[PDB]
């Protein structure tokens, strides 16, 4: 449109959010099944959407993680923030975790929609997980299996598991630019949306 | 020249005509400098994606410079800082817009009107995205025209004698 | 004509001289139309019972129109929306006033000054209740007079040449 | 007073909050012992203040409600929001619930003020329940047994039970106009006021 | 003369030229009176340590006068009141500054510019502390000069005919 | 500096926050090892930093405190607010409490940094306790063993215990003026900083 009721240019900006890396986590998208969180120098989390499973335990050994420690700080805070932002989740077998050398490895088991095709539509804990996932990383989360706007909740995707693991900070942010906003959105307010009791 | 949006004790960049965004704030080039009377809007508006990013960068600079923060990023400092800095309400409005198919700010891109005749600027405002990408200026439209009206008003109210 | 208080991408009712409250916003009659320069106050004031209801209605319209929402009302969307929309601090102030025997807003009734000579309005402000019912305009008093002073000021500052 | 320092009229408004029915709950008062919450088309909750009792169980079978499901969504969220907004309540027998066909039926047992006349003045869980009740629906809550302003907390009313059940949405809002504000007040902030630990 | 920052229904001290801080608000002497046009800033600024203390005192007065509050202080009323009254975001900013070695407000001491020629005041702003004690006016510096500019502007805009 | 671009004086104020005593708690500093909270007429809490121990129980008898009552209201709310503002604390033996005539007496056992010298640097629950302590009372908290700014968290002080007890309201606030701000800071937002799960 050039000028706007006088001589004015738009002169746009694109912020280098990467330089915020040393103080708060930055999330991004790599491809359809992978999202990442940078938490410090050469370190961060890998968020994987898959149909396979790594952890067959039904226990989440938090009593060890918070007593024996031996875990990475900050990465633990991020996963706890994420986990506790999910509505209506208790455990229900899903969300088991193993810190005995696998450290932060935790998995959500989205398959608990049960049956097949949309199953527990608008009720599955899987949607609670997906909605939290899409806040942890957002904007660039649209290429995940969540598809279509104006369709809030009741997503019912085809991936069976969400697996979260610690990784190195390689140049993973190929689909979307890194941003502190996802983490800040989960952290800020939360909205509680407890359901339970 | 002091600001209320800053955490610093008027350490700098509030006096030399304006506040400059450096090459580590920007991906492209350097020194996008916004006049102090424009920047000062972030002192009280309480609802602007650009101003919220500005405070977040100011924090980052102070936190790194003064704390060093080896090994850990002090995520717990951040939890305190966000309640102090991020305008939660706005973040949620942009989140709802994404849910609702309404163009929303993903905070990476901003636009402003630059009156290149004199060099005055409006401050950045978020460009917005929808359907996975950025909006055209042709649909963005009227909001630009409205921002121009505001700059026009300022240039007329700029008169020192009156207005 | 764009607003910041709206969730919509300037979809409508920000340009035709003002924003109209329809017969489904109002219990009585229709089209109570507030000039855009008055309505725009809701863009930044950040503390007004009327403006808070206005945002809540704007949400409702968008949520129904775009989501349909059969069977369930998506209460979880609301939980997100309130943090984005409702000015929690004000709600609690009215709650305290009820506790304390101080007239408070229960959000159903509003009043405004209508300069019927020209048709300009002040925007609605809450009428307030105490002791189970509405207050008299005779005790409400001075706040009306003060609102009139504000409209008087606007009509004088309305002069385009200066003021 | 007619005109106000020029020619001005008051021209008052009365908002039709009912049209907000399809997106968020609306609470109202019917009479001294009854309050209601609309949650959707022809559906909502009935809040009853009584001296009788329907549920003699001392169990709140939430482990079934959140595992077997078979419950109405949204109505569950409202009761959980309400319940968790009560300060200092644990269970103390009171607040048992039965979802085995009675669905949302839950009751608070306000009689745990003990003794008689004002008893555990400024300490009973009953006041925690009454204060939460008067936020769930408010403005028109004044005809409930809570009586007198400037007397915060230490209400000590004569009803023995608060019973919450699912109802149809009949034209119940005879004493006060429906409003989203009660729910929003409980939801927003909460104030925590935990007491416990 | 009415205020929005007050919980009272315009009970008093909003009309007699200004709002006075009494000897029970102040440790020293009595009646520090701030003109109503200055005090009114607390109605909408939404970010000022002095205004936040002012609301807290207003609450205290109403709570004691109307509730009596024998035996217990009704801490639960306070929990409601703070969400209604205290500007959480500002408190956290001062907390971060303490963490960060940046001068911060501990809320006990305030300063203002008093144009003793006419008696107008700027309203108190926090004096700030660092390294366990109060700052010198010589390092505080420019913020005072900036506050003076604001009062100068008001005195010129005070002209009724125009400006 | 005298005048400021016209004739202006600074005319400073010093607020008498003590007069706020009857509605909300006020915290202050007495000396290096002692801080206090006023909660009402002639009553408040004593916060003691010491190397000795009064309570050798490893139980926190909250199940009695919140069931048998027999405890002071408001003082209980303050300690619960304080306690629950501590990040990552579970119990870990520390934070035992005894209300059987000792009423509010609770102690935090800061010695769980283990070893000696800085030990579990940036990880001990003791720092979680110290940071909460320094919010309960702040400004004048600098003379406590926390020393040096620009050194966030990882404080690792030499006191072994934080003991909180009920006291009379004597003129304790000798080092710093009483202020509602400490309590308000803990109460407001909290920041959650949960860590656990
Ligand atoms: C807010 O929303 C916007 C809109 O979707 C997001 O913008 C995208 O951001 C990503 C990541 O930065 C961009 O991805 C890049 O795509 C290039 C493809 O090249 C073709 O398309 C571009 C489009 O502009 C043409 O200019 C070009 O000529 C080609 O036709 C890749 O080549 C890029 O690779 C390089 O960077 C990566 C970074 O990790 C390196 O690993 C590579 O080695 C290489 O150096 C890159 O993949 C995408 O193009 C942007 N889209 C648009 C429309 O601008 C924002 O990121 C989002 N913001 C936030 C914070 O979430
Ligand atoms: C904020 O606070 C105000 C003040 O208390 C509340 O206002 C009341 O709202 C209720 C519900 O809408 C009103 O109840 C109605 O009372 C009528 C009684 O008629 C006599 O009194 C009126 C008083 O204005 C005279 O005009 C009339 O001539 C009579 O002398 C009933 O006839 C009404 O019944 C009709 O509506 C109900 C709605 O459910 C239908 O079921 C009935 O079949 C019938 O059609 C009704 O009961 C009350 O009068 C209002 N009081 C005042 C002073 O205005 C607000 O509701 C409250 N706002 C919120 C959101 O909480
Ligand atoms: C914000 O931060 C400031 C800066 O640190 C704190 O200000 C201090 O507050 C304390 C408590 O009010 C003051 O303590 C007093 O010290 C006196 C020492 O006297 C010498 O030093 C003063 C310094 O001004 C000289 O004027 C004097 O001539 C001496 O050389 C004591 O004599 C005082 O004792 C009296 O009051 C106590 C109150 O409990 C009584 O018990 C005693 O019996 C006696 O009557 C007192 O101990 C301290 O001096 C202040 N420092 C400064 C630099 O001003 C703020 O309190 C803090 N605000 C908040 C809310 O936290
Ligand atoms: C708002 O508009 C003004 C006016 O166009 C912008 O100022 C201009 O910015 C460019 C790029 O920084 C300057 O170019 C310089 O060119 C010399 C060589 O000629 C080179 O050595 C410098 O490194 C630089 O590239 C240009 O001189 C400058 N114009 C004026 C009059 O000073 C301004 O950058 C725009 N927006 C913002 C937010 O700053
Ligand atoms: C503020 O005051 C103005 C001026 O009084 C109000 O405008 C007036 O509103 C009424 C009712 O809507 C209009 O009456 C119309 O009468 C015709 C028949 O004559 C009928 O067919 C229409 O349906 C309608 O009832 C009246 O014409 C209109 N006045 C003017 C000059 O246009 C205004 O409604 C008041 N407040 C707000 C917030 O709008
Ligand atoms: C802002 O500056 C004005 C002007 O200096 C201050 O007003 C002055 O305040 C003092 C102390 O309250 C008044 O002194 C009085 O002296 C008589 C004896 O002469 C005594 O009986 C009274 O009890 C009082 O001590 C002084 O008259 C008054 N000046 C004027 C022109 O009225 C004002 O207090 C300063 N700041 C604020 C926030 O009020
Ligand atoms: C992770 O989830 C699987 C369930 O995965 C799918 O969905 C189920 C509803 C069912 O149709 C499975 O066949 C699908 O593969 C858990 O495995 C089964 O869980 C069901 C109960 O839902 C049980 O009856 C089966 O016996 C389980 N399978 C076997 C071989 O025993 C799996 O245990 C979950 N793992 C974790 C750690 O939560
Ligand atoms: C609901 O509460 C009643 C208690 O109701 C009243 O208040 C009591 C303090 C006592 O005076 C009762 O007589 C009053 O009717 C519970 O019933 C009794 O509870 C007390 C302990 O408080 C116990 O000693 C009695 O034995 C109980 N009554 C009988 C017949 O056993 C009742 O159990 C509560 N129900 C639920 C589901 O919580
Ligand atoms: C309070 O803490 C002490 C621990 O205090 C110090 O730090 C320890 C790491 C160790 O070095 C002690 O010697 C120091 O005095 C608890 O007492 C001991 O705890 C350790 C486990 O950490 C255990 O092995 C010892 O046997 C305990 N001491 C004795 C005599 O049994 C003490 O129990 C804690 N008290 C409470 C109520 O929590
Ligand atoms: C993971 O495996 C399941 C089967 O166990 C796949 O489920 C369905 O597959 C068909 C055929 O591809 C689709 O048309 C259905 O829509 C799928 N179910 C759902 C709920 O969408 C599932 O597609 C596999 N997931 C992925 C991502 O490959
Ligand atoms: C996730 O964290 C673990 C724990 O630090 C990493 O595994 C360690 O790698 C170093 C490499 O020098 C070894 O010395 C340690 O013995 C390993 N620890 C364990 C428990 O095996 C792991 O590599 C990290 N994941 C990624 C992708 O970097
Ligand atoms: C509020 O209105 C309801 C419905 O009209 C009253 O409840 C009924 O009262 C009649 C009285 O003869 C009983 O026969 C019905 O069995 C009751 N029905 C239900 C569902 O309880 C209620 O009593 C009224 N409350 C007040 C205070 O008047
Ligand atoms: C429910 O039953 C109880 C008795 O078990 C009634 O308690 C008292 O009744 C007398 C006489 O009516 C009143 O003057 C007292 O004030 C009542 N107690 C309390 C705490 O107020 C109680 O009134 C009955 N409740 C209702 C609403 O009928
Ligand atoms: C509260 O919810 C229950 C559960 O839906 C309602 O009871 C059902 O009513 C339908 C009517 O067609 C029957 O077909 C179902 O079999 C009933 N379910 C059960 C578990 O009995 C109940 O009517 C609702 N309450 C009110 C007042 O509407
Ligand atoms: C802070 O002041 C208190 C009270 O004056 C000191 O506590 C007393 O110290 C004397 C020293 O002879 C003992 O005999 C008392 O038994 C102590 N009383 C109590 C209740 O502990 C305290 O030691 C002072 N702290 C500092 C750092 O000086
Ligand atoms: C409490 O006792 C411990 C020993 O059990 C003291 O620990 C160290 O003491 C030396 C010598 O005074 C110091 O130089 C060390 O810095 C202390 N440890 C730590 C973590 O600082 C401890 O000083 C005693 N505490 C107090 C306040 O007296
Ligand atoms: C802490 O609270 C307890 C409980 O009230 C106080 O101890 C009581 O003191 C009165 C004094 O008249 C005695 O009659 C009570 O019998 C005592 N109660 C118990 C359980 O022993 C204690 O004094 C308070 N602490 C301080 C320092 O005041």
């Amino acid at each position: 449109s050039n000028l706007y009721k006088g001589v004015y240019e738009l002169q746009s900006l694109d912020l280098n959010m990467e330089t915020l890396n040393m103080t708060m986590p930055l999330s991004c998208t790599k491809n359809n099944s992978h999202h990442y969180i940078r938490v410090g120098n050469e370190t961060g989390l890998e968020l994987t959407l898959t149909n396979t499973s790594l952890l067959d335990h039904k226990f989440c050994n938090l009593s060890d993680a918070h007593k024996k420690n031996l875990y990475d700080h900050a990465l633990m805070s991020i996963i706890s923030t994420f986990h506790l932002s999910i509505p209506n989740f208790n455990q229900y077998e899903a969300m088991s975790c193993d810190f005995n050398g696998g450290k932060i490895t935790v998995q959500y088991n989205l398959s608990h929609s049960y049956a097949g095709d949309a199953a527990r539509h608008c009720g599955t804990i899987a949607n609670g997980v997906l909605q939290t996932f899409m806040r942890m990383a957002w904007g660039g989360s649209y290429i995940a299996l969540d598809s279509g706007c104006g369709n809030w909740d009741c997503i019912m995707t085809s991936y069976q598991y969400l697996i979260i693991q610690n990784t190195t900070w390689e140049d993973h942010c190929q689909f979307s630019r890194p941003s502190p906003i996802g983490y800040l959105s989960l952290l800020s307010q939360r909205t509680r949306d407890i359901y339970i009791s | 020249g002091t600001f209320t949006w800053t955490l610093s004790d008027s350490e700098g960049n509030a006096t030399p005509g304006g506040y400059c965004l450096t090459r580590w704030m920007l991906i492209e080039a350097e020194l996008k400098c916004f006049g102090n009377t424009a920047v000062a809007k972030c002192n009280e508006k309480h609802d602007e994606e650009f101003c919220d990013m500005l405070r977040l960068f100011d924090f980052n600079k102070q936190a790194i410079s003064r704390l060093r923060s080896p090994a850990q990023m002090s995520i717990q400092l951040i939890n305190k800082a966000v309640n102090a800095l991020i305008n939660d309400q706005l973040i949620m409005k942009n989140h709802l817009r994404d849910i609702m198919c309404i163009p929303y700010c993903n905070y990476s891109k901003y636009w402003y009107l630059n009156h290149t005749v004199t060099g005055r600027t409006s401050l950045p405002k978020c460009w917005l995205v929808s359907n996975g990408s950025y909006l055209n200026e042709t649909h963005f439209s009227d909001d630009i025209e409205q921002q121009a009206d505001n700059m026009i008003t300022e240039m007329l109210q700029k008169e020192y004698m009156d207005r």
